[PDB]
């Protein structure tokens, strides 16, 4: 008898905001630093390598 | 870096090796001569003291 939609949508938006943001965020960041830190890390250690 | 280093050490090593190899060979020659010479001087003293 009450509007009642936005309540459920909102709570699901809370718990699910947590679960989802949590799930994707760490992987994508580790992908960022994975990439920059990848071409990077290789280049640097390899620079020590070549130079030395 | 890696393959380079390998060849560099390996090389300068080997170069040293043949270098000394020759050096000892030649030294062996100077010995060989000065030996033969020594023999000659021997022959000389021989004849001299003799007809003397």
């Amino acid at each position: 008898n009450l509007n009642a939609t936005i309540l459920g949508q909102a709570i699901a938006f809370v718990l699910f905001v947590l679960f989802a943001m949590k799930y994707v965020w760490p992987p994508l960041m580790a992908a960022i630093e994975k990439r920059q830190k990848e071409i990077a890390d290789g280049l640097a250690s390899a620079e020590r390598a070549h130079k030395d | 870096l890696d393959l380079a280093k390998a060849s560099a050490t390996d090389q300068l090593k080997k170069a040293k090796a043949e270098a000394q190899v020759i050096i000892e060979q030649a030294n062996k020659r100077r010995s060989q001569i000065l030996d033969e010479a020594k023999a000659e001087a021997e022959q000389e003293r021989t004849k001299i003291v003799a007809q003397a």
